């Protein structure tokens, strides 16, 4: 089998050059392809024969290819240019695609904006009831919620999810759901939701009283 | 740009067989490569092969030979893959791309097609509503609760509000159910001038649900 | 074979 070793993260401060690397057995002896592909979308092709660009992509993307290892070079890198990028080179009669590296592009710290859902009416009439705890545009990625049900710390009860950063602004978001029985939810009532996160001074809890 | 349409989403069952088509709008697949390539959730992008209509010969990866087949109909400018013998590991999006001939790149590619392949059943989503119980600003949203498979399509009055809406990855419950959540910020003052209703439709069992999200 | 030449490039 062959293998083509990408690192799985790259980190760029805006205006900065990124450098992802593609690393093969032999690498240098292969026409080298590079795909974009941002959250959700389809691949987009960047770079064909280790160094030459389709027409729609800007002067800023490079490549090259040598020895045991192939580039893909951003140069004033943007947030137009958070993606995942996939190396691409023929082996043995078939097409390998590389590891793949998420290209993460920083920003200034931003504390998330807290906010708490109580259940719906209509959630508590099915017999289960859901809390939700939204975490909106912070940066960096790293955040903890924590649940507490009448001052009692929550463990094994939630879900969480984050979104992928922003293409305008770079930041994430986070979305955690408690889930309780009606009858665990209507013995207790004080539902508070504690974030801790690098641009916050103090761990900002957002609660509400059932009823 | 020539646009490759692909069949839509689809849930299939395991040891059966799933057939994805791929329609170039505005172009032609013949003097050219058609190739399949699928991405299973949070990895990576796997070739599985290609076929050249005009030559009419194709060239599987060695691990999908004897599984796979890629075949197009000239008429009609439309490329087809038939997976057989499904396994869950197969549970991908599956993509069609066009590339010049003697050339190994893909510049075209198609928007994907999630196939899951699953034993259960197909389920829609329970919508409830989430608003608050603030300052200047303030979150709406609406949590799409207890679907299967994948995907679900949620969006804002119609399509029309995009700005500041926040649609989440799926979690799998250990229910083996999936659920979602859709947030939108708005100013604090706009409940009470604005109405807000997220559109959520789930494809694989026909559901249709719009709701409002009031405080 | 041949074939594989209207796959890919050889450098």
């Amino acid at each position: 089998s062959y293998v083509l070793t990408q690192p799985p993260s790259v980190s760029v401060s805006p205006g900065q050059t990124a450098r992802i690397t593609c690393s093969g057995d032999k690498l240098g002896d292969k026409y080298a392809s590079w795909y974009q592909q941002k959250p959700g979308q389809s691949p987009v092709l960047v770079i064909y024969q280790d160094n030459k660009r389709p027409s729609e992509i800007p002067a800023r993307f490079s490549g090259s290819n040598s020895g045991n290892t192939a580039t893909l070079t951003i140069s004033g890198a943007q947030a137009m240019d958070e993606a995942d990028y996939y190396c691409q080179a023929w082996d043995s009669n078939t097409g390998v695609f590389g590891t793949g590296t998420k290209l993460t592009v920083l920003r200034t710290v931003a504390a998330p904006s807290v906010f708490i859902f109580p259940p719906s009416d209509e959630q508590l009439k099915s017999g289960t009831a859901s809390v939700v705890c939204l975490l909106n545009n912070f940066y960096p990625r790293e955040a903890k919620v924590q649940w507490k049900v009448d001052n009692a710390l929550q463990s094994g009860n939630s879900q969480e999810s984050v979104t992928e950063q922003d293409s305008k602004d770079s930041t994430y978001s986070l979305s955690s759901t408690l889930t309780l029985s009606k009858a665990d939810y209507e013995k207790h009532k004080v539902y508070a939701c504690e974030v801790t996160h690098q641009g916050l001074s103090s761990p900002v809890t957002k609660s509400f009283n059932r009823g | 740009q020539v646009t490759l349409k692909e069949s839509g989403a689809e849930v299939k069952k395991p040891g059966s067989s799933v057939k994805v088509s791929c329609e170039a709008s505005g172009g032609t697949l013949s003097n050219y490569v058609i190739t399949w390539v699928r991405q299973a959730p949070g990895q990576g992008l796997e070739w599985m092969g290609g076929f050249i209509p005009t030559f009419r010969t194709a060239m599987y990866a060695q691990g999908f030979q004897g599984r796979v087949t890629i075949t197009a109909d000239e008429s009609t400018s439309i490329a087809y893959m038939e997976l057989t013998n499904l396994r869950s590991e197969d549970t991908a999006v599956y993509y069609c791309a066009r590339g010049p001939l003697s050339r190994g790149y893909y510049d075209y590619w198609g928007q994907g097609t999630l196939v899951t392949v699953s034993s259960a059943s197909t389920k829609g989503p329970s919508v409830f509503p989430l608003a608050p119980s603030s300052g200047g600003t303030a979150a709406l949203g609406c949590l799409v609760k207890d679907y299967f498979p994948e995907p679900v399509t949620v969006s804002w009055n119609s399509g029309a509000l995009t700005s500041g809406v926040h649609t989440f990855p799926a979690v799998l419950q250990s229910s083996g159910l999936y659920s979602l959540s859709s947030v939108v910020t708005v100013p604090s003052s706009s409940l009470g001038t604005q109405t807000y209703i997220c559109n959520v439709n789930h494809k694989p069992s026909n559901t249709k649900v719009d709701k409002k999200a009031e405080p | 074979g041949w074939l594989a030449g209207l796959f890919y490039q050889h450098k």
